[PDB]
């Protein structure tokens, strides 16, 4: 089917610059009015560029005016954002989006990629520190604490994955410009500590791998 | 192949 | 800019039922061409978001049934009747119609599903974090229904609040309940202050709180 694939994102200090591309598949770009749209980490969504199906016009809203170029290159049947002089208000998911003609749907957006993540800071990057959370006293809970890593994001597994059911990995929090989060997973305390759990952490943008076993204290 | 988006889009330019 | 003021950002709703989430616009969305360019978007959980209605009272092609766009000028009702598990996400309502072109700030569609008490559990800090120099105290509150919450620490029987982190995992798509991390964070020296660390949590299933703690021994 009809599928959008934005890549490019990344960690950049402010006034820095970027490069998004977007690629189609199960449509050519050629044929279609093509957006991007930014959902900030709060979830606000906003506008932030825009091509003419035919491809000779170009919008963006006073924001990103002036700093920002939307590009297509129909041979590639790939969609671009170039971004340059970023502020630290850019950070946000960078979705990718067509619209139909109008005769379909309104000029409404049918189709949206999967996002990719930019993050307008100067904070530097960081590998996490983690931390078991056994209990000190039926259904035994257990966590990893993941700490001061940045920039996002981080994932979390147990026992390589095999473990899935009874987890929560809760979001991150920001203090201080590192992030902060944890992981809970549930397992009968039978199975305790008959099978040694652990909880594995990938921290990509560092190259960081911790599997981290949790034992009773 | 400027005429599909006829309505609002239009408006953008 | 038109402001697209949406959010009751919940209606709780059983499933099977009416659910109206209104959207309401800085001024009336006519298009000169007398038309509305009024949208509505929803997004499920970890995806972008999919058109449902486009120009005011437009159903997209695959667009269930249930799903219904009416209003008119400044005032818009997206109107789900039924309400499956499938429609869980957040709902935005769109303006075209006014250059810069705006989102609302989304209603969450919250499910409603039988109260569940809160599992709480509470963590002293790790050793391992202690030899760094720091020690975070880290309580579980897990799977309970309805989202509304207080979380609330006491050290040596007295309560706290600066310096807690807190983190909220939205509604559970498979079993719909809500999860919750808090985290107290100290210097290892500050942490060793105190004797007895608690975590407590009122929750509506129940008139006295749900009390953990535990010692440093």
């Amino acid at each position: 089917e009809v599928m959008l694939v934005e890549s490019g994102g990344d960690l950049v200090k402010p006034g820095g610059s970027l490069k998004l591309p977007c690629a189609a598949s199960g449509f050519t770009v050629s044929t279609y009015a093509m957006s991007w749209i930014r959902q900030t980490p709060e979830k606000r969504l906003e506008w932030v560029a825009t091509i003419s199906s035919g491809g000779s016009y170009t919008y963006y809203p006073d924001n990103v005016k002036g700093r920002f170029t939307i590009s297509r290159d129909i041979a590639k049947n790939t969609l671009y954002l170039q971004m340059s002089s970023l502020r630290s208000e850019d950070t946000a998911m960078y979705y990718c989006a067509r619209h139909p003609p109008t005769v379909v749907a309104g000029d409404a957006m049918d189709y949206w990629g999967q996002g990719t993540s930019v993050t307008v800071s100067s904070a530097k990057t960081t590998p996490p520190s983690v931390y078991p959370l056994a209990p000190g006293s039926s259904m035994v809970t257990l966590g990893c604490l993941v700490k001061g890593y940045f920039p996002e994001p981080v994932t979390v597994t147990w026992n390589s994955g095999s473990l899935s059911s009874g987890v929560h990995t809760f979001p991150a929090v920001l203090q201080s410009d590192l992030y902060t989060l944890s992981s809970s997973v549930t397992v009968p305390s039978s199975t305790w500590p008959s099978e040694t759990v652990t909880c594995n952490v990938a921290h990509p943008a560092s190259s960081t791998k911790v599997d981290k076993k949790i034992v009773p204290r | 192949n400027e005429s599909l988006n006829t309505g609002w889009l239009a408006g953008l330019f | 800019d038109v402001l697209m003021t949406q959010t009751p950002l919940s209606l709780p709703v059983s499933l099977g039922d009416q659910a109206s989430i209104s959207c309401r616009s800085s001024q009336s969305l006519v298009h000169s061409d007398g038309n509305t360019y009024l949208e509505w978007y929803l997004q499920k959980p970890g995806q972008s978001p999919n058109l449902l209605i486009y120009k005011l009272s437009n159903r997209f092609s695959g667009v269930p049934d249930r799903f219904s766009g009416s209003g008119s000028g400044t005032d818009f009702t997206l109107k789900i009747s039924r309400v499956e598990a499938e429609d869980l996400g957040v709902y935005y309502c769109f303006q075209g119609s006014h250059v810069p072109p705006t989102f609302g700030g989304g209603t969450k569609l919250e499910i409603k599903r039988a109260d569940a008490a809160p599992t709480v559990s509470i963590f002293p800090p790790s050793s391992e974090q202690l030899t760094s120099g720091g020690a975070s105290v880290v309580c579980f509150l897990n799977n309970f229904y309805p989202k509304d919450i207080n979380v609330k620490w006491k050290i040596d029987g007295s309560e706290r609040q600066n310096g807690v982190l807190n983190s909220w995992t939205d509604q559970d798509s498979k079993d719909s309940t809500y999860s919750m991390s808090s985290t107290l964070t100290l210097t290892k020296d500050e942490y060793e202050r105190h004797n007895s660390y608690t975590c407590e949590a009122t929750h509506k299933t129940s008139t006295s709180p749900i009390v953990k703690s535990f010692n440093r021994n």
